């Protein structure tokens, strides 16, 4: 074996060869120069990473005030028409003329219902709405099982008829609203502008099972936060029909809570406990509700009923104040279906003052007495629900809001505040979009003050939508680098706006689908959760992120630069970088805006190329019949003009762009010039790098090509027959070598794909990056990164030539941070390259772990799509994980011993690379196994939920809520 | 009444009205089992 001295001159041979080949033929200081030669068709403008972060909380609050004005307009006007209304009961003559949506739009149907008519709508099609859209009416959806026609939504078609002025009213205002949307107490909705209903009733294959009081916006805006205790009746007399409907009921009840409120669900026979690994309240968030309805199904019904036992752990449950609560609505619902004690003495001694509501429900037919269960409704200022088949679950579980809603309308104009809520996919299919909230009163003689009989309810409540696109275009992020970036959180830990926010929906564990029990076409249903991805669960957890959390949760100001180890685009390697957050609250909302800019991005090159003949002459090197002089070019699809739209077809949105640029000249007083003047002055340079350097060699020793990207957008590969292979996406902001050699200050070698279907490995070659990074006033800019791709095989021999090819007593291979094969030496390992070093040699890779020159980090990741077990795709956390260089010696070496025999090895790092190179005893001499240690999404269940509410994070909730009025009634059940 | 009372602790939905929970339930059972109408019905119930 080799000693120590020859190994190390080995390596430095090789690094010596690799450092020089990827620095000479690559052209980093060719293009650093020319960089500065010009130094004067630009400008270096500073990135006042406190002033972007006050701007753009400026104008997100503008947006929402806008927005929030746009509703309080629809609030007055819907109260003034209802107010008047005359509640006919014959529209035989004087019919209703509406437009109902999800109906069959042939120009000969004639419905002709007894009552009303229909409207046929023009339909044109639109953008902002990626679908057909009537701006002349209001569409109306109505669920599926109730009437359209019947006397009590005739007259919530008849008034609501005076919306269409102000909807009409509001988008000429701001042309750029989305749907406005009055969704009225009896189910009946009626948005703006007019669409057809992305599902029919029987059109498709698929039913509409659709309900307004069911949203999350309806539900938030409809009741102030609550702390519930669903108490279930699990005794013998409940066993059958009955306790398969309580499992739905509850199920289906706490689908009805979000994230401000807090349950727990007990149960009671003879003795009363809770139903899971709980034991108080919590917060009602995905993973709890899933773990509670989880644990409900598994109940079974045997003993003796006991009430007072049941109402003592419910009312002690209600009397915490240890945990975080929302603290708000204590109420407790009762699902039983009937017993002979009422129970005087639990609730005189508890809430003899009134402070905690009792809903009961009665569930199932039976023979029972339903007596003491109305009983408990009426007194504790409570209702009373019969839930006798599965039909009557879903209108059932959900009415209880309009007895919590009586001291918000007893209040008055102090509970008219609107109140943005959770991110969530639109039922319209629009993307990611908030919805902000404003009740509407019900008032019939207001001036003559003797109604109060109806005028405790609310008549139902209006919504306007804003897109996450929206939002997106007001922190613009193409002048930082593709490093730093906006990101926006509740008070809540939820996030708002980032990079890692995705139109999937998140995952609770594993998902288990059981298709041996499911008939082919009866339209099992979706889901109707929102996208709560938490702050520390889009990134990772720090003890400094927590601080910053926590700090920007509670609307404070402030900035933190800080040492911090950040993930890459492809979650395969992990960085170590420098970052400064800075962030301030939205003065309006309540909102918390930062910005992660890292140092070497705090000035940025404005284009000023103001004479038309040097952008002429650039624009003219971006035809696709010139390649040949300049190499394949590409073009970050970027909103550079609102004539020419993104393609993705990007020869095409090349073509447009070059049509574009040659009728109108660069001047665009109604375009964005700024990033137009940017690409072309980047395009000039690479031409520039291109024509002036890379010409002159055609060809080198091993590089099979190569490329250069920039921002603004160009990225150029210099051989146009390798231009085919260059499976990189063209926007030089989601290009993971970008972002990696843009961290650090080597060249780093990105490993292939291993397996993919895709030609990779012997026909593109190991990649090599590194990031240009100049000087112009004292001030560090790094603008491009130019890069290699060196052909294998001849990185072979120039390796081989004791470690001859196919060798039998050494295996010498070479590795980058993370763990992936780039050169082997066996011949078997380098045909399969680019996969996990520890899934082929899993014993040495789990000692390179041991001995502390690796490190790994596992996550999660809540949005993945997998494929469910029998216990095309369904939502799923995987857990990750990522490897890299932790300690910062040169050579490691040793010998690990696995039973019966040992192996010796000596690992050495190259300098001014990211490469490690191994050299090891051959595994054919010493027979080991541990197990293969895979690096790769894994599906998973966890964290563990019920060990994490004994923990939680922090939260700050909503200070204003109302409940408890003296004025009110209750006198219903 | 002694046997089947309570024991149509049945999962699933379907309406079994020939049961014997009380004791005038428990005669209309019994009378029509006696009058020999559909009470091979009243069986499989009490079976299953």
């Amino acid at each position: 074996f080799p000693s120590a001295v020859t190994i190390k001159s080995w390596v430095d041979k090789m690094q010596e060869d690799l450092v020089t080949l990827a620095k000479t033929a690559s052209g980093v200081h060719q293009l650093v120069d020319i960089y500065e030669k010009y130094q004067d068709l630009y400008t270096v403008e500073p990135n006042n990473a406190r002033q972007l972060v006050e701007i753009a909380a400026r104008d997100i609050e503008k947006l929402l005030s806008n927005r929030s004005k746009a509703l309080v307009r629809l609030a007055l006007e819907a109260e003034k028409v209802q107010a008047a209304h005359q509640w006919r009961e014959d529209f035989a003559s004087n019919e209703v003329v509406y437009y109902n949506a999800k109906d069959d739009l042939d120009p000969e149907k004639n419905d002709s219902e007894p009552g009303s008519q229909r409207i046929k709508p023009v339909f044109i099609d639109d953008a902002n709405f990626r679908r057909q859209v009537s701006y002349q009416h209001a569409a109306v959806h109505i669920p599926t099982d109730i009437y359209e026609g019947s006397t009590i939504v005739l007259n919530e078609l008849n008034w609501t008829s005076a919306l269409d002025d102000v909807f009409k009213k509001n988008r000429e205002e701001d042309p750029s609203l989305l749907w406005q949307v009055f969704g009225s107490a009896t189910g009946l909705a009626r948005y703006y502008p007019a669409s057809p209903w992305v599902d029919n009733s029987r059109t498709p294959n698929k039913i509409d099972l659709y309900d307004v009081r069911r949203r999350p916006w309806y539900i938030q805006g409809a009741a102030s936060p609550k702390d519930m205790l669903i108490l279930v009746d699990v005794s013998g007399s409940v066993s059958g029909l009955t306790l398969k409907l309580i499992r739905t009921s509850v199920s289906e009840m706490l689908e009805t809570l979000s994230d401000d409120d807090f349950v727990n669900v007990a149960s009671f026979n003879s003795n009363a406990q809770d139903v899971s690994c709980f034991q108080h309240l919590v917060q009602a968030n995905v993973r709890n509700k899933k773990v509670l309805k989880d644990a409900v199904n598994n109940i079974t019904a045997k003993g003796i009923t006991d009430y007072k036992k049941g109402f003592s752990f419910a009312f002690e449950q209600l009397l915490n104040y240890n945990v975080s609560r929302a603290n708000c609505n204590k109420i407790i619902m009762l699902f039983t279906d009937g017993g002979e004690e009422r129970a005087q003495e639990i609730f005189a001694k508890y809430n003899k003052d009134k402070k905690v509501r009792v809903f009961t429900f009665s569930v199932g037919q039976h023979n029972y007495d339903r007596g003491p269960i109305q009983w408990m409704a009426c007194e504790n200022k409570g209702y009373y629900y019969e839930i006798p088949s599965i039909g009557a679950i879903r209108i059932n579980t959900q009415e209880y809001l309009d007895v919590l809603g009586r001291p918000m309308v007893l209040a008055g104009d102090k509970a008219k505040q609107v109140q943005w809520t959770n991110v969530y996919l639109d039922a319209l299919e629009l993307g990611l979009v908030i919805t902000g909230t404003l009740p509407v009163f019900n008032i019939t003689g207001q001036f003559e003050n003797k109604t109060n009989l109806k005028n405790q309810l609310i008549l139902g409540v209006m919504g306007v939508d804003v897109s996450l696109e929206d939002i997106k275009r007001l922190t613009p992020r193409f002048t930082l680098c593709p490093n730093g970036y906006y990101f926006a959180i509740d008070p809540n830990g939820y996030v708002l706006l980032h990079p890692n926010l995705q139109p999937k929906p998140i995952g609770v564990g594993i998902p288990t689908i059981n298709l041996r029990k499911r008939r082919p076409n009866v339209q099992n249903p979706k889901s109707q959760e929102p996208v709560t991805l938490d702050f520390l669960d889009a990134e990772l957890e720090n003890d400094i992120k927590v601080e910053i959390r926590n700090k920007m949760i509670d609307g404070e100001s402030g900035e933190k630069t800080f040492r911090t180890l950040v993930k890459s685009q492809d979650e395969r390697y992990i960085d170590k970088g420098n970052r400064t957050y800075t962030w301030t609250p939205v003065n309006g909302t309540d909102y918390s805006l930062a910005l992660v800019l890292p140092t070497y991005s705090f000035y940025y090159i404005k284009a000023k190329i103001e004479e038309t003949i040097t952008q002429a002459r650039y624009s003219e090197t971006l035809k696709p019949d010139n390649f040949e002089e300049s190499g394949y070019t590409f073009l970050a699809p970027r909103d550079y003009c609102s004539d020419l739209k993104p393609s993705d077809n990007n020869t095409e949105f090349l073509l447009n762009f070059n049509e574009f640029i040659d009728r109108k000249t660069p001047n665009n007083p109604s375009c964005n010039t700024d990033l137009i003047n940017r690409v072309l002055l980047d395009a000039g340079f690479t031409n520039e790098l291109v024509q002036n350097y890379w010409s002159k060699q055609k060809n080198i020793k091993g590089v099979k090509a190569r490329f250069v990207v920039t921002d603004g957008g160009i990225t150029r590969v210099y051989p146009k027959e390798a231009g085919e292979n260059w499976q990189e996406n063209p926007e030089t902001y989601e290009d993971s070598f970008y972002k990696r050699s843009l961290d650090n200050d080597n060249y780093v070698f990105t490993a292939p794909y291993f397996n993919k279907s895709g030609p990779g490995a012997y026909e593109s070659g190991i990649m090599v990056s590194k990031a240009v990074e100049i000087y112009i006033q004292g001030k560090l800019l790094k603008p491009a990164v130019v890069g290699i791709k060196i052909d294998v095989n001849s990185w072979i021999e120039n390796f081989t030539k004791d470690c001859k090819r196919n060798s039998d007593v050494m295996d010498c291979v070479i590795l980058d941070d993370g763990g992936f094969l780039l050169m082997a030496n066996h011949d078997d390992y380098t045909n399969q390259i680019g996969r996990f070093f520890g899934e082929i040699d899993p014993s040495l890779m789990r000692h390179l772990v041991n001995i502390s020159v690796y490190a790994f980090n596992k996550s999660y990741d809540y949005q993945s799509v997998c494929e469910p077990g029998a216990a095309s795709k369904q939502s799923c956390i995987t857990e990750q994980t990522q490897y890299f260089f932790d300690n910062d010696s040169k050579s490691f070496s040793g010998v690990l011993d696995c039973g019966n025999c040992s192996r010796i090895f000596h690992v050495e790092k190259l300098m001014n690379t990211n490469l490690i190179f191994i050299m090891v005893e051959s595994k054919g001499t010493c027979p080991c196994d541990t197990r293969l240690l895979i690096q790769a999404e894994q599906t998973s269940d966890g964290p563990d939920p019920c060990d994490m509410v004994k923990q939680p994070r922090y939260r700050k909730g909503p200070d204003v809520c109302f409940d408890n009025n003296v004025l009110e009634d209750y006198t219903d059940c | 009444m002694q046997l089947f009372g309570g024991r149509y602790d049945f999962e699933d939905t379907e309406v079994r009205r020939s049961n014997f929970d009380n004791f005038p339930q428990a005669l209309i059972s019994v009378f029509q089992v006696l009058t020999g109408e559909d009470w091979n019905s009243v069986m499989y119930n009490g079976i299953m």
